[PDB]
């Protein structure tokens, strides 16, 4: 059997079609120096993508993603694209910036960060996710690409029959999203998104509930006002604990908070403006090399937390926003070279669509109660989200941007 | 009389033979503010 | 403690106040056995989830105090511990059973009006005190009531408090939380159709829960503060940890360790 988490770039040849050539923080202990610069390339992308994605929705909307998860899944079309298509790919995903050979076995080294983040996250929190890419039955896929796609990325390309029977392709798609989530994640496709022209579409969801290493009582919780963007109250189920986090009151007053999950390697990072200061002024003002500075300096101490439970299932096209950003033709029937997807013949192979849709549920637990005991250790701070603030999901050692988003309305 | 000891003197101090009774109390035949209500509760 | 009082002066003479070397502060409370032996609750000095493990080195007793901040001359004495001794099957990953630990000084310390050590039950005496309905005394220098917001130094009493407060039958207990109960604990505190109230709060973890024997007359440590959810909540009662039955252990590590 061949490992990909073990196995090395030379166990097995996966070279890509085409290649692409363009024209300090200390490395992370037990960490292979090229998923650490594709982590950090990601992090650039998560950036720029969640800019657009947040200027194109409402401030009382909520968001959750996963970048990580959409630069996988196009760094699978990057391994059979060429010419224009290629490079867009390249530029928008950040990357352009990486090594020659981290840059060729991109898809390989994604797997190999991947695995990493997968068991880390299943040790005792809930790490689930479905993707595949599908594409219409009349075209003949190569077979050395399937075979690449299996092994990297868990399944290779789904043959349907969208020319015949879009919409049960699509119930088709939306029940296998589901069954691969246990029932977590519906309706992944919208109609209409799928027609007789559709020839390939991206599919990439992601669930996760983390066991929280310190969890809040039922019995703390109970409703309270949330104070929404707009101005408008609104009646939140507010959690809370006392315990030891990671925490730090930064410039303006924006609070930061970090509640890990069983395990110390993932945890979640909490971004409070304060009342006076808008989430979108924090949103916009906010960078990866910010946010690394913040999370460096955060104190751990005994502080309260007023957090409400909440729920986040997004889900959307990235066709518009990844246009946007500069991927053109890669959507563009006339303009996209995606030769290595397909056999020889002659395409005219190009992506109809990628959808993506990420979920969060978040509750007290995250097996018997816990209980602290009546010793003196006082509230040096106190947390509380009564009004909008940003989520992060990261991986510690390496700080991948695992999931990001924002709770702009946790209320009915 | 009352009080038997349990625990050798030899390794656990001394204090245990007058465990339990006041300066300021029983040795003096002093009550506070509250036991009283503490024998009340004894059936 | 919540509703309680101003204990009088030389009222509880074993009362121990158990503090951290540095940076100082006020962590638990704890009694006084003997002229070397002091008892407390295993939480107040290990605690995994809060990378809490003090030992030796990192702490300190004053015994004989009444006012919790002003020094007093010529009354309290301060003692280093040689030391502590944690029972080895606490259980911190759960519900604290087991909840005790014990602390020898380095030196013995002198008896005085104001120092005097406290009785440990034996089986008679636990037998026929231990009965619901049966009130105790609670003491400490631990909060005046529960709080939500940051609390630094908030809600803290000039001096020693106490309150006397009655045994609950087991059934209520185990009703009254979804927290596994264990024999080595126990439940004391007004149920909500009684009208009157109090309890042990933050601070007063490791104090001790005594009981005046009216065969000898003498006082008996019969519980240990230990945990809570809240402080003084309706339908809530204060646990401790059930000395007795922990005298075996207690002993096991004097006659073995106090040489
Ligand atoms: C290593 O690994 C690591 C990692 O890794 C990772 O990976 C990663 C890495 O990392 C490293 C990194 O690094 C850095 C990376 O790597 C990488 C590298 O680097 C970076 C690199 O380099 C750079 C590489 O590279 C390569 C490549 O590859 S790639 O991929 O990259 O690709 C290759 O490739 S190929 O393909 O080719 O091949 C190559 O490459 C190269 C090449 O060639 C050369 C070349 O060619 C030429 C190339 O070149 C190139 C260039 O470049 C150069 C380029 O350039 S550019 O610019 O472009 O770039 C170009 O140029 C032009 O090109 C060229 C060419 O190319 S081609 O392709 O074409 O060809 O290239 C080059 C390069 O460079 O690249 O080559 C290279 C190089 O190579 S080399 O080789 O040379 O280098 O790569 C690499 C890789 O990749 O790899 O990175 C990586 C990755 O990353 S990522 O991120 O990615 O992923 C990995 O991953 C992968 C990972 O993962 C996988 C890893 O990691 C992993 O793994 C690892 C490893 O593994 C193996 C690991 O690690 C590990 O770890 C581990 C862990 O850690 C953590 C470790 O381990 C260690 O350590 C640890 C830690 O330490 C610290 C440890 O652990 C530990 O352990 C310990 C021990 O254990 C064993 C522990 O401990 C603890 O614990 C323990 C335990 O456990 C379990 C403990 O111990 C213990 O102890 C105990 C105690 O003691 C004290 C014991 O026990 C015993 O004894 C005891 C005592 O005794 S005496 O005698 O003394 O006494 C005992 O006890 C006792 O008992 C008794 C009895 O009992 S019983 O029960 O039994 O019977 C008692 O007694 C008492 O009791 C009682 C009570 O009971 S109960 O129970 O019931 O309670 C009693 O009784 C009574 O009571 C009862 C009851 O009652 S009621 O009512 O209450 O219920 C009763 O019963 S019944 O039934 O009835 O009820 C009874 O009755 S009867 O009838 O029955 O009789 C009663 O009786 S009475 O008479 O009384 O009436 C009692 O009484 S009381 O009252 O008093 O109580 C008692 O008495 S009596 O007599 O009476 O009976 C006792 O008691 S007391 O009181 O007396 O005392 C007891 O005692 S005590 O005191 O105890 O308590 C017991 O029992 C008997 C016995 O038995 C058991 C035991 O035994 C002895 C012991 O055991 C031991 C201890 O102590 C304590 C503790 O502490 C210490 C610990 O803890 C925890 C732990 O810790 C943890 C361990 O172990 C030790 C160790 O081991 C050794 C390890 O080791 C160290 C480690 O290893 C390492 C890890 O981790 C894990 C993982 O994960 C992470
Ligand atoms: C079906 O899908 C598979 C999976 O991707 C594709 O397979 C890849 O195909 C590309 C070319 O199309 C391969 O890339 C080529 O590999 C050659 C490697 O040979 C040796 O290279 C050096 C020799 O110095 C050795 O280190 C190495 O071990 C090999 O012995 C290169 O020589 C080729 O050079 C290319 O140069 C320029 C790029 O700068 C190109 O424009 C040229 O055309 C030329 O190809 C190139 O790098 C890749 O290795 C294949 N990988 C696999 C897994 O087989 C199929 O192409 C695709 N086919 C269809 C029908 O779509
Ligand atoms: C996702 O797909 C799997 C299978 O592809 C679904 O699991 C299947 O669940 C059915 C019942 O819901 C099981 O039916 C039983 O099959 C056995 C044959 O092995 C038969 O003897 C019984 O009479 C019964 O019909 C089926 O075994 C099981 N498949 C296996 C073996 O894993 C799963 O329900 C799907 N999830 C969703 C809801 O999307
Ligand atoms: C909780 O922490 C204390 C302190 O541990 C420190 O690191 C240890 C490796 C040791 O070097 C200590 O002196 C340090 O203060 C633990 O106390 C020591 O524990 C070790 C192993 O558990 C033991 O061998 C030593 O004898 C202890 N102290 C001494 C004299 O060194 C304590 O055990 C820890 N307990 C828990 C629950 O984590
Ligand atoms: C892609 O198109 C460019 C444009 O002319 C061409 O030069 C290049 O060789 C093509 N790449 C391949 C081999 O598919």
């Amino acid at each position: 059997p061949v490992d990909i988490c073990t196995a090395k770039p030379r166990d097995i040849p996966m070279n890509p079609m085409c290649i692409y050539r363009s024209p300090e923080q200390k490395i992370p202990e037990a960490t292979n120096r090229r998923v650490w610069e594709l982590s950090k390339a990601n992090s650039r992308f998560a950036t720029t993508f969640y800019q657009h994605l947040a200027d194109s929705k409402n401030d009382n909307d909520n968001i959750f993603l996963s970048p990580l998860s959409i630069s996988t899944a196009f760094a699978m079309t990057k391994l059979g694209a060429c010419n224009d298509t290629l490079q867009q790919l390249m530029e928008v995903f950040k990357f352009d910036t990486i090594s020659e050979k981290t840059s060729d076995q991109i898809h390989f080294f994604f797997a190999k960060l991947n695995c990493r983040l997968y068991r880390k996250a299943n040790k005792a929190s809930k790490l689930v996710s479905a993707n595949r890419l599908f594409g219409d039955k009349s075209l003949t896929f190569n077979e050395t690409y399937q075979d690449i796609s299996e092994l990297v990325y868990g399944a290779k390309l789904q043959p349907l029959d969208f020319k015949e029977n879009a919409e049960q392709s699509r119930a088709a798609i939306n029940k296998w999203v589901s069954n691969k989530t246990e029932g977590r994640i519906t309706d992944v496709i919208p109609s209409e998104a799928i027609n007789e022209l559709t020839v390939l579409v991206l599919v990439n969801t992601i669930y996760f509930k983390g066991l929280w290493k310190s969890k809040f009582s039922p019995e703390n919780t109970r409703k309270e006002l949330f104070y929404k963007a707009d101005g408008e109250s609104c009646s939140a189920s507010m959690m809370y604990q006392e315990g030891k986090f990671r925490y730090r009151r930064v410039a303006e007053g924006t609070q930061v908070l970090e509640l890990p999950f069983k395990g110390d390697d993932i945890t979640m990072v909490l971004i409070l403006p304060k009342p006076e200061k808008s989430l979108a002024k924090v949103e916009k003002e906010l960078t990866p090399e910010v946010l690394q500075e913040w999370l460096d300096e955060l104190e751990e101490m005994m502080l309260c937390v007023h957090m409400p439970r909440f729920r986040i299932e997004d889900g959307f096209s990235l066709k518009e926003q990844l246009q946007d950003m500069g991927l053109v033709d890669l959507f563009s029937p006339e303009k996209s070279k995606l030769p290595g997807i397909v056999a020889e013949g002659r395409d005219d192979l190009y992506v109809s669509d990628a959808f993506h849709k990420a979920f969060l549920e978040v509750n007290e637990e995250g097996t018997a109660v816990v209980i602290a005991g009546r010793s003196l250790n006082p509230n040096r701070v106190c947390f509380k989200a009564n009004r909008p603030f940003l989520v992060f999901i990261r991986e510690v050692p390496l700080n991948t941007i695992i999931f990001m988003g924002r709770v702009a309305n946790p209320c009915v | 009389s009352e009080y038997q000891t349990f625990f050798n003197p030899r390794t656990f101090g001394s204090g245990e033979a007058d465990c339990g009774l006041r300066p300021l109390f029983e040795k003096k035949s002093l009550e506070d503010k509250t036991e009283r209500e503490l024998l009340e509760s004894y059936i | 403690i919540v509703e309680g009082s101003d204990a009088e002066i030389g009222m509880s003479p074993w009362q121990v106040m158990l503090f951290r070397k540095s940076p100082q502060e006020l962590l638990c409370g704890a009694s006084l056995i003997s002229d070397r032996w002091v008892l407390t609750a295993a939480h107040c000095l290990l605690y995994p989830p809060w990378d809490k493990n003090f030992t030796e080195n990192d702490l300190l007793v004053r015994i004989g105090k009444h006012s919790r901040t002003r020094y007093e001359r010529n009354i309290e004495k301060i003692s280093m511990l040689e030391k502590i001794y944690i029972h080895p099957r606490y259980n911190w990953r759960e519900n604290l059973d087991r909840d005790i630990a014990l602390m020898k000084l380095k030196k013995p310390v002198a008896f005085s009006d104001y120092i005097h050590p406290v009785c440990l039950p034996d089986r008679e005496t636990a037998a026929s005190l231990l009965q619901a309905g049966y009130k105790g005394r609670v003491t400490g220098w631990g909060n005046l009531k529960e709080t939500w917001t940051a609390n630094v130094g908030k809600g803290q009493p000039s001096v020693l408090q106490v309150v006397n407060l009655p045994i609950v039958e087991r059934p209520v207990c185990k009703d009254s939380t979804r927290i596994r109960i264990t024999d080595n604990m126990f439940c004391a505190g007004y149920k909500p159709d009684e009208g009157k109230r109090g309890d042990a709060c933050e601070g007063d973890a490791g104090g001790p829960f005594v009981m005046k024997s009216p065969f000898n007359n003498r006082w008996y440590q019969m519980g240990i503060v230990s945990w809570g959810e809240g402080c003084d909540r309706d339908g809530k009662y204060g646990f401790y940890t059930h000395v007795f039955r922990l005298k075996k252990w207690i002993q096991k590590v004097i006659d073995q360790f106090g040489e």
